[PDB]
C-alpha cells in the first residue's frame, strides 16, 4: 500500500559439459543365415513395434538417430518472500528467435531489461500453477532433510519433441565431426528460458537452480555379448529402461532478472523532505553530506579518537 | 472452573429439519437467490419473487430469522 | 615416519619417467616467448616446486582479459593421486561414469585473492564430489601459481607437490596430478 | 479495482470485458482478451475475496459446453482484475470430480464445492468438496457434511440433498449462514453454519 506493485521474472541460459552425449543408438550384427550374433549401442531405436507406442523417434535426414520420452523442467528454490498458500501461475518461453536479441556480458546485470525484445510469444514451453508451500505433497516427504521444493512444469508431447529432437541432433551433429558438444553448440539448439509471471499476487520465489531433463529409453544389453536383455518376468518382448541427461544454469553462463518498481510511487517517495527511505530492490537509496570541512577547520591538531554517525528510523 | 464446550466447534450444524417450505409455484421452474441490504431475495423464472428479512446485526448474537417467506 | 615421509620427490620422479615428459626451467620458459611444446611434452618447474603446462593459454582472440584480484574463477578438473595411480577426484564428463549426473553438473567456483603478498583462494562452491569428500573450503595453492601465466578459458595441467596442496595432501603427505579443462571468469 | 466483469461477442467471436464503475464495457479489440473454449458456458457461479496480501481475488465454476476433448474435472478460474481469467489446472490426481451445476464458495479460511455427479454407481449430490489453498482438492467424510445428515441419536432426512438430482441454487449472507434452496424433489430451504463462527471466543 505504499510502494505499489512489485513485479519481478527472470532470463537465464543452460549449460552443457565439455563433451556430453547421449548413448549410442543399438546396433544388430547378424551373421549370413540372418542369426543375430552381437550388437552395440544401448539406445531404443526400432519404430512400427506397439512396444515402443511409449516414444516418439527422432530423426536426420531419413535415418533414427533416437528417441524422445518426455522433457521437463525443474526450478529448485529453498526459501521464498510472502505469503505461502496464496495460488499463483506462472508461464516460461523459449529465448530466442528473427530479430531478437541474445544476453551477453554486457546486455545482463541491468535490473531493468525489456524481455520483449529477447524473446517471441509463440514460443511458449509451458505453464503451471503453485504455491510456494506445495500440499499437494504428504507432510511426511516435506519434512525430509533431504527435501528441496521445487515447481515441476514438464512439457507437452508436441514441445518436448520439438525442444528434445533439436538437443539430440545437435549433439549426434557435433559428435559425427569429432567435435566435442560445448555449451556454445548447446546454445545454437536451446538458446534459454524466460521465466514470467502470469497471476497471483504475494508470493517471490527465490530460484536457486533452473534445471531440465531430457529423457530417453534404453534397452539393457548383455555385459559379455552386448545383445538386449530378456525380461525376466512371464510373457514379454525385451527389457527397457528410461535416462535422462540433465542441462543445469551453473555460473559457467548467463542469467539475468527483471525487478520493476512502480516507477511514479518511487518518484513520489523520492520528493518526501520530512524523511528518507531505503527500499532494497533497486529502489531508493540515501545520501549523506559529511561536515568534512568544518572539522578540518576547528579541530586541527587535535588527534581523533572517534567519529560517529547514526541513521535512526521509524517503526 | 473448568471451562467446557456445549457443542462441537468445528461442525456444521443444519438442525433437525429444514427450516422452511419453498414458497415456488412450480418448483420445477429454474430458481436463484441473492441478499441485498437486509433482504434475502429468491427469484423464479416466471415473473415470481420471495422475499425475507434480516435481524439488526452483530453475527455472534442469537440471531432467528427465515422461517417466514412473503411474496 | 617423519621425515622419511617428505620422499615425495621420488615418487614424482617415477612419475616423471613413466611417461614421456621433458623439464624446462622457468628462465627458459620465459624466454622463448611464453610456451610448453606440446608435441615434446614439456613441462615448466614453477616456484614451490609445482610443474605446470600450458595445452591452451585461453582468450587467443581477445588476449586482454587475464585474472586478477576480486575475481571469482570456475574450476573443471580430473585429479590423478601419483603415489597410487587412481582417478581420486573430479567434476567433469567421460562416458565410464556419464549416467551419474551428480558428479558432473555442477564446477567448482573460488574467490581470487592478490594482496601484495600471499595469494590465497576460497571456495564459494565446491563440486558435489569435492563437497562430500575432501570437505574443505581452501584451494590448493598450486593452482593460484598458475593464473599469472594465462588468460580466461585456459587449459592446464599441473602437478602439486604436499607443500602446496589441499588439507588433505598436506597431512598424508601426497603429491597430486590435475587435468585443468578450463578457468572461467564467473558469470551470473 | 471497481466494476463489473462479463463477456461480449465483439464482431462474432468472444471476449472478456470489464464495465468499470459508471462507464461502459470496454470494447477496444486491440487489448480485449479471447474466451476459452473450455470456459464456462451456462449455470456460473461466482466468489470474490481478499488475498492475506490485500488484494482482491475472484472465482469461478460452472457448465462446460456440450462436449469437448480429454475433459473429466471440475477445473476452477481465478482472476486478480476484470481483464482476463485464468485456469487453476491441476496435473496430479488431486482435482475434484466432473460436476453438474456446481457452485463454489470461500468459508471459514477455507474454499468448499458442492455440485451432483453423473457416473451412474453414485449419482446425485453424494458430498462437499474443499481445498486449502485452491490447487489440491479432497472429500469431505466427516463433519461439514450435506444438509439433513444426522448423527446417531440413538439417519438420512427425507428432504435431505444426500443422493437426489435436482435443481438448486444457494448463497451465503453476512451472518454466514449457509442457505440452500430445493427444487423439485427436495422442495425445502436449508440453513446451517459452523458453530466456530458464531463463537465469542
Amino acid at each position: 500500500e505504499t510502494f505499489g506493485t512489485y513485479q519481478a521474472g527472470f532470463l537465464a541460459q543452460l549449460n552443457c559439459p565439455d563433451g556430453l552425449t547421449f548413448p549410442e543408438p543399438y546396433k544388430e550384427v547378424t551373421d549370413a543365415s540372418g542369426n543375430v550374433i552381437s550388437a552395440t549401442g544401448r539406445m531404443v531405436v526400432d519404430d512400427k513395434d506397439p512396444e515402443n507406442k511409449d516414444v516418439t523417434f527422432i530423426k536426420d535426414g531419413n535415418q533414427i538417430i533416437g528417441n524422445i520420452r518426455a522433457v521437463e523442467l525443474y526450478l529448485w528454490y529453498d526459501s521464498y518472500f510472502g505469503d505461502s498458500l496464496t495460488a499463483c501461475r506462472l508461464s516460461v518461453y523459449e529465448l530466442g528467435g528473427n530479430g531478437k536479441e541474445t544476453l551477453n556480458l554486457d546486455n545482463a546485470y541491468y535490473t531493468d531489461i525489456n524481455p520483449e525484445d529477447f524473446y517471441d510469444s509463440q514460443n511458449i514451453l509451458g505453464t503451471k500453477a503453485y504455491t510456494a508451500v506445495d500440499l499437494s505433497v504428504k507432510d511426511s516427504i516435506r519434512n525430509l532433510s533431504t527435501y528441496v521444493p521445487s515447481v515441476h512444469i514438464a512439457f507437452k508431447e508436441d514441445i518436448a519433441t520439438r525442444v528434445g529432437g533439436n538437443i539430440l541432433t545437435a549433439a549426434r551433429k557435433a559428435k559425427n565431426a569429432d567435435k566435442e558438444f560445448n555449451s556454445q553448440l548447446f546454445r545454437e539448439a536451446f538458446q534459454g528460458i524466460y521465466v514470467k509471471s502470469d497471476y497471483g499476487d504475494g508470493t517471490v520465489l527465490y530460484i536457486d537452480q533452473p534445471q531440465m531433463n531430457v529423457v530417453y529409453k534404453c534397452y539393457a544389453t548383455d555385459s559379455i555379448t552386448g545383445k538386449k536383455l530378456q525380461k525376466k518376468d512371464g510373457s514379454g518382448k525385451d527389457s527397457t529402461y528410461y535416462s535422462y541427461r540433465v542441462f543445469a544454469t551453473t555460473r559457467e553462463v548467463i542469467q539475468a532478472n527483471q525487478l520493476k518498481n512502480d516507477p511514479e510511487r518511487i518518484d513520489a517517495l523520492i520528493k518526501e523532505d520530512k524523511n528518507t527511505y531505503l527500499k532494497s530492490p533497486a529502489g531508493i537509496f540515501t545520501e549523506a553530506t559529511l561536515p568534512i570541512s568544518d572539522i578540518q577547520n576547528e579541530l586541527t591538531g587535535d588527534t581523533l579518537n572517534a567519529v560517529k554517525l547514526t541513521f535512526t528510523n521509524y517503526n | 472452573n473448568i471451562r467446557m464446550h456445549t457443542m462441537v466447534p468445528d461442525s456444521l450444524s443444519w438442525g433437525k429439519d429444514p427450516i422452511a417450505n419453498n414458497p415456488v409455484r412450480n418448483t420445477a421452474e429454474k430458481q436463484k437467490v441473492v441478499t441485498l441490504g437486509d433482504k434475502i431475495l429468491l427469484f423464479a423464472q416466471n415473473n415470481e419473487i420471495y422475499s425475507t428479512a434480516i435481524p439488526a446485526g452483530s453475527p455472534t448474537d442469537r440471531l432467528n430469522y427465515g422461517q417466514k417467506w412473503d411474496k | 615416519y617423519a621425515e622419511m615421509l617428505e620422499d615425495e620427490k621420488n615418487a614424482v620422479n617415477k612419475f616423471i619417467k613413466d611417461k614421456g615428459i621433458r623439464i624446462i626451467s622457468q628462465d627458459e620458459f620465459e624466454k622463448n616467448d611464453t610456451v610448453t611444446n606440446l608435441e615434446r611434452n614439456e613441462y615448466v618447474a614453477l616456484s614451490d616446486g609445482v610443474y605446470m603446462q600450458i595445452v591452451d593459454r585461453g582468450s587467443a582472440e581477445n588476449k586482454t582479459d587475464t585474472f586478477a584480484n576480486n575475481n571469482e574463477i570456475c574450476v573443471r578438473y580430473i585429479e590423478e593421486d601419483i603415489m597410487t595411480r587412481d582417478t581420486t577426484c573430479f567434476n567433469v564428463f567421460l562416458e565410464e561414469w556419464g549416467d551419474a549426473n551428480q558428479l558432473y553438473t555442477n564446477p567448482a567456483v573460488f574467490r581470487y585473492v592478490a594482496e601484495g603478498s600471499y595469494v590465497y583462494g576460497t571456495f564459494i562452491q565446491m563440486d558435489y564430489y569435492w563437497a562430500s569428500y575432501y570437505q574443505s573450503t581452501a584451494v590448493p595453492a598450486g593452482w593460484l601459481l598458475a593464473l599469472p601465466f594465462v588468460r580466461n578459458y585456459a587449459h592446464v595441467r599441473l602437478i602439486v607437490p604436499s607443500k602446496v596442496g589441499h588439507s588433505s595432501a598436506q597431512q598424508y603427505v601426497n603429491p597430486y596430478y590435475y587435468d585443468i579443462w578450463t578457468f572461467s571468469k564467473a558469470l551470473n | 479495482i471497481n466494476g463489473i466483469a462479463g463477456i461480449v461477442e465483439i464482431n462474432g467471436e468472444k471476449y472478456f470485458s470489464f464495465a468499470e464503475k459508471d462507464v461502459t464495457w470496454e470494447k477496444d479489440i486491440d487489448k480485449l482478451t479471447v474466451v476459452p473454449a473450455e470456459f464456462p458456458i451456462n449455470n456460473l457461479s461466482a466468489d470474490v475475496y481478499a488475498t492475506e496480501s490485500g488484494t482482491l481475488n475472484a472465482i469461478v465454476v460452472g457448465n462446460t459446453e456440450d462436449g469437448l476433448d480429454n475433459d473429466t474435472a471440475t477445473v476452477v478460474w481465478a482472476s486478480e482484475d476484470g481483464k482476463a481469467w485464468i485456469p487453476m489446472e491441476i496435473p496430479s490426481n488431486n482435482n475434484c470430480p466432473k460436476l453438474v451445476d456446481p457452485s463454489i464458495i470461500h468459508y471459514n479460511d477455507a474454499f468448499y464445492i458442492c455440485g451432483k455427479e453423473t457416473k451412474d454407481d453414485a449419482k446425485g449430490f453424494q458430498k462437499f468438496y474443499t481445498s486449502p489453498t485452491l490447487l489440491v482438492w479432497k472429500g469431505v467424510d466427516r463433519m461439514f457434511m450435506l444438509p439433513g445428515i444426522l448423527p446417531p441419536v440413538k439417519s438420512l432426512h427425507e428432504s435431505s440433498f444426500k443422493g437426489k438430482e435436482v435443481n438448486y441454487t444457494m448463497v451465503v449472507d453476512r451472518n454466514h449462514y449457509i442457505w440452500m434452496v430445493g427444487g423439485q424433489g427436495i422442495d425445502k430451504i436449508w440453513r446451517g453454519r459452523v458453530n466456530k463462527l458464531g463463537f465469542l471466543i
